[PDB]
């Protein structure tokens, strides 16, 4: 199933969260989607629940909604919440987020917080426009 | 023709005409013996293969371009057919071709002299030539997706990407640049320096960690090309280390190569000098097919004196 990377939070693909079984024992109470077609597991509040709508690409900006994200899993985990942030495979634009989360809460750089998340799961491998993006995040943190 | 039946293979069911008989399994595809064609043919079976819009555009493109193209070195397509008998019923298409002997991941793996890998190199060449021709860039070139035969010719597979293996894949892809044809020389020199080394030249488990190996071996683009990348794939590529490189000399020596050959010193330094030009990270100074078909280490092979609705639509043709 998903990794988890935190205490209350997991990186995972979309079949992860359309599985209804796997959620409901690792405790997924809440949903950072990050992609623009996959879809809300019918098991989650709205309020529960985010998308950032995004495409991996390498014109897209997933920097602009790194705020937002990291506020996202903060406030769930401010509800003692668990919080599963996903897309379409947990390589690219989940993985994104996730780092991005990580650099700002650990006190991490980019290469500190990739390695840490890819220790956990393997198979992540962010596209080069997104990694920039996260050294440029680096630098407003 | 209509006369299908059924055999479990492994997991899955094959269900096939009759010509195609005692299946044995190697998409999933398993070999089988065409009756009316008296030879072992392979069976590709495609299910479902609108499971969804992507699977979709590349099984017809597949599916098109197997159709229109022909040549030496890509793979023979030799029937298609659906067993289903309406386009309500439609669920599955079955892809019969030529069956080779082995997949270049094997061969790569055997005692090779010289004159077998030009070879092989040679015949990889002609068939991007006659698909670059057809206005058919490849993209993803492997060792996997390309079969040869007992005698050693080589067939290409598969048409490539629209428009996990990472290995192969120009830079160009990594950064997300233009490409243009020569695009496919970076795989051809990445699988030729696997040839001879006895191993993969770059392998990573994701984008990092594949452009690492390139830098740390090929050393860091030049600035002039770190200016050719958009801002944020500069901005990361110009973060990390800088490494010299090393020579061709040093990353290919003598060693390498087998042993005792006729004429090995002059052969591998044309080998030397080929992927030296193939792996090369500025697409803009790599060779092209053209000219690599020229080289030294190739030429001698040249002789001068010889020459939904839509998928079930294209199925019933
Ligand atoms: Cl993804």
């Amino acid at each position: 199933g998903p990794t988890r990377i935190l205490p209350n939070l997991y990186l995972g693909c979309q079949r992860d969260v359309l599985n209804k079984e796997l959620m409901q024992q690792n405790g997924i109470g809440y949903v950072l989607n990050a992609s623009n077609t996959c879809p809300k597991p019918d098991f989650i509040p709205e309020s529960h629940f985010l998308r950032v709508p995004v495409n991996d690409s390498f014109c897209e900006k997933i920097l602009p909604w790194l705020d937002k994200s990291v506020d996202f899993i903060e406030k769930a985990k401010a509800s003692n919440g668990c919080v599963l942030v996903h897309c379409l495979a947990g390589i690219s634009r989940s993985a994104t987020i996730a780092i991005a989360y990580i650099m700002k809460r650990m006190d991490m750089s980019l290469d500190e917080a990739y390695r840490f998340v890819k220790e956990k799961r393997p198979t992540i491998s962010p596209n080069f426009n997104f990694l920039g993006q996260l050294l440029d995040y680096e630098k407003k943190i | 023709d209509n006369n299908f039946y059924s055999v479990e293979i492994g997991d899955s069911t094959f269900t096939v005409l009759k010509r195609y008989q005692n299946l044995k399994p190697i998409g999933i595809v398993c070999a089988a013996y065409d009756a009316i064609l008296e030879r072992n043919v392979a069976i590709k079976k495609l299910s479902r293969p609108f499971q969804n819009q992507t699977h979709a555009k590349r099984a017809y493109r597949e599916l098109v371009l197997m159709k229109c193209v022909n040549h030496k070195n890509i793979i023979g397509l030799l029937n298609v057919f659906t067993p289903q008998k309406s386009l309500e019923e439609f669920q599955d298409v079955y892809i019969v071709m030529e069956l080779m002997d082995a997949n270049l991941c094997q061969v790569i793996q055997m005692e090779l002299d010289h004159e077998r890998m030009s070879y092989l190199l040679y015949q990889m060449l002609c068939g991007i030539k006659h698909l670059h021709s057809a206005g058919i860039i490849h993209r993803d070139l492997k060792p996997s997706n390309i079969v040869v035969k007992s005698d050693c010719t080589l067939k290409i597979l598969d048409f490539g990407l629209a428009r996990v293996t990472r290995y192969y894949r120009a830079p160009e892809v990594i950064l997300g640049m233009g490409y243009k044809e020569n695009v496919d020389i970076w795989s051809v020199g990445c699988i030729m320096g696997e040839m001879i080394k006895g191993g993969v030249l770059f392998p990573g488990t994701d984008h990092i960690d594949q452009w690492n190996k390139v830098i740390e071996q090929l050393g860091t683009p030049c600035p002039e090309f770190m200016k050719k990348l958009q801002p944020t794939v500069r901005t990361y590529v110009e973060n990390r280390p800088k490494y010299a490189g090393y020579s061709f000399e040093k990353l290919f020596p003598d060693v390498l190569f087998p042993a005792d050959s006729e004429h090995n010193k002059l052969k591998a330094s044309q080998a030397r000098d080929l992927l030296s030009k193939m792996l090369v990270i500025d697409a803009s100074k790599r060779i092209s097919v053209d000219e690599a078909l020229q080289h030294p280490y190739i030429n001698v092979w040249y002789d001068p004196s010889e020459a939904k609705e839509l998928i079930y639509k294209e199925v019933m043709d």
